[PDB]
């Protein structure tokens, strides 16, 4: 069975930019590619419903390519519209499958993370919840790494990330993760501290507090 | 025996929407009208909706038509029922039983019921959030963060919007509660932490629960 | 414009059950083959499962394929997926997409798609009971509250079945967190709280948890 | 169409003959149906067509009546048969029920004994109070709980639980559990529940004051 080999797995750009990406079959198919946009969180949209066959009311700068085993897609000068994801299909008559969808996005320099831990406040404290939040204030390119770690123990299971996507004005990533624990385990324990590791860090970046002080 | 097992019971809000079903064996469901049960509050039984045989016909009870729809898909054996907008009262078991007899006619009592599964619905329809300071430890990071909230969005601003050079609002996080929590933060020159008050007024939109947070130093 | 609206979607359990369903609106199912697709945490695009026109053919993605189940009713317009024994990694959005084209044939992509519904599949399967005494103030009331335990049921007895006289062991609560508490209860003389030890023996078997707590007075 | 049922508890003995009433608002014919139903069981088929005894229902049910009157009579009540049961008109492609019978095994007037427990230290360090209030051993079933705090009349903040009959004595128990926040339990010193049943000629209270 087919697998789709979408390359590359990220594309970094700017406004007018002509950019290609390339989908190749593990296996050929009889040019039964399509391709679609996706922006973060919402319903892919169809732009090419055939290799090289843009759909009706798509926005004339797209374009493709398929040679019943290799594809490509083409954007003519990218708006600032199009730095969402696109992913490659092949299309069977009761199945299909896609590429690992090639993220299109705003280029700069690699630039380090800003790290900022903060205590939970002790209003949210005296309900019996600890919330400590670690901030990856700006960054470039979106690949982080955050761990946390309570009296230098490594954790596990207890936090939940999110990363907001590029700032309007530098285009920088940026990702805040949340530490959760009952007022009980929080005041079992002194120092709380979060760990980064990124793209332009020489070294890994810790910030911590004492609880208390 | 004839085999029924109901799933898709649990916990749901006023407003909100759910999907049971209920699959079988021991029997073929396509020669059988199939319905829908519940037991309200008072341990008295409600009929809620019935689908005939070939899905013909839908008939439903007053205080469910037009918020439900049943559906059967016999070719699997299975039989579905869709509840928008549910409310306070559609707090029951649910459970989904076979019309018929030892010889089917065309009317008939109800044979072979399923073990039945639970729905609450929960009054919280919109649950307003808890919203706490992220206080200033060249340059700071303040901020406001909200706990406890349903549905999205909680809103954010601050100042008033005289503030927004720096402001990041985070995308919210599903709780093991199944409510939401976010955070929102500004950097500034550290050295207006002294003379600039530092303030986010907020909003849970769906309840309108207006709220206001002064940030400063600890 | 032509629009599907997905429902169902939300807080899961890992090897718990629910079910999605897709209604329409501006266009009849009843031409169509109809689609589930999912984004994972991780980005991508996962094909789920599909079912053609005249509901002949069902197919599914071969980490979805025997656990779920699609379905349709091509009258009222609405499609369906039982998710029976939920993984993890089956947490995603969710969306119900129609292969579709201006002049339909026999192989089309995907020309409108579902805003998508979110569903979180947690990952504990069972969670086992606290315990707490219940503790003694003619006769005397004594028992232990076994609480935040999931699915049902719990076994209590007391003194390893050698004091069944005067106990009282209620039916389970589901509280508004999702989880079930119980309270065991036995009434004795007063006279033998001095001598006599009372241990309830709590055992959850989902969650493999046995606990002996000891009920004393304060 | 419209049911209505009578009466809605039926007190009698083992070994009774018991009749329970159904009056349709207007002529149903014999289209009408009887259901047992256990405590969180799903309803039983008993009779249909108004007499016609389902296989393999016991004897001692029988229905009659015809037009706007039915009645469902036990002859002979075993212990199996204390339930609810439910009349149930039908019709080709729809039904709709009376308000039920709950059959009960009859007893003298019980007052309950009334206790109130206030919430463990261990659960309140955790943040939560759950006072308990316990009604035990009454009859008949129907009791009503108020919890005051402070004088001041709780509502939607307590939940309720009653056991089935005793199968010894009769009787019924309640217990009522009324949750706060450790921060909403300290704001407020007595905690009390006010009871009324048959047994009682005025309401019993029972309190505490925190701490």
């Amino acid at each position: 069975d087919v697998v789709m080999t979408q390359s590359p797995s990220t594309l970094s750009a700017s406004v007018g930019d002509t950019i290609t990406i390339t989908c190749r079959a593990s296996q050929s198919i009889e040019t039964w590619l399509a391709w679609y946009q996706q922006k973060p969180g919402k319903a892919p949209k169809l732009l090419i419903y055939k290799a090289s066959t843009l759909k009706t009311g798509v926005p004339s700068r797209f374009s493709g390519s398929g040679s019943g085993t290799e594809f490509t897609l083409t954007i003519s000068g990218l708006q600032f519209d199009d730095f969402a994801t696109y992913h490659c299909q092949h299309y069977a008559g009761y199945s299909a499958t896609f590429g690992q969808g090639t993220r299109v996005e705003i280029k700069r320099t690699v630039a380090a993370p800003s790290v900022f831990i903060f205590p939970p406040s002790d209003e949210q404290l005296k309900s019996g919840t600890a919330s400590v939040v670690c901030l990856l204030n700006n960054f470039y390119p979106r690949e982080a790494k955050v761990q946390w770690k309570v009296d230098n123990a490594l954790q596990s299971g207890n936090s939940q990330e999110s990363v907001t996507e590029q700032d309007s004005k530098d285009s920088t990533y940026s990702l805040s993760s949340t530490l959760t624990l009952s007022k009980a385990d929080y005041e079992k324990h002194k120092v709380y501290a979060c760990e980064v590791t990124h793209q332009g860090l020489s070294s890994p970046v810790t910030k911590s507090f004492n609880r208390g002080e | 025996e004839v085999q029924l097992v109901e799933s898709g019971g649990g916990l749901v809000k006023a407003g909100g929407s759910l999907i049971l079903s209920c699959g079988v064996s021991n029997f073929r469901i396509s020669a059988h009208t199939m319905n829908w049960v519940r037991r309200v509050p008072g341990g008295g039984l409600e009929w809620v909706a019935s689908i005939s045989t070939s899905s013909t016909y839908r008939d439903y009870a007053d205080a469910v038509k037009g918020r439900f729809t049943v559906s059967r898909d016999d070719l699997e054996d299975f039989v579905y029922l869709q509840m928008h907008k549910m409310r306070v009262e559609d707090t029951a078991i649910y459970y989904c039983a076979r019309k018929g007899s030892d010889r089917l006619s065309d009317n008939d009592p109800f044979d072979a019921w399923g073990p039945g599964t639970v729905v609450t619905v929960s009054p919280a329809s919109t649950k307003g959030p808890s919203v706490f300071p992220l206080a200033p430890s060249g340059t700071a990071a303040l901020g406001c963060l909200v706990k406890d909230y349903f549905p999205e969005p909680v809103t954010v601003s601050w100042n008033s919007g005289a503030l927004t050079s720096g402001v990041h609002t985070f995308p919210a996080v599903l709780q093991s509660s199944g409510l939401y929590s976010l955070s929102s933060v500004v950097t500034v020159p550290s050295s207006s932490l002294g003379t600039q008050t530092y303030i986010c007024n907020v909003n849970h939109k769906p309840s309108n629960t207006k709220v206001d947070k002064k940030v400063e130093p600890k």
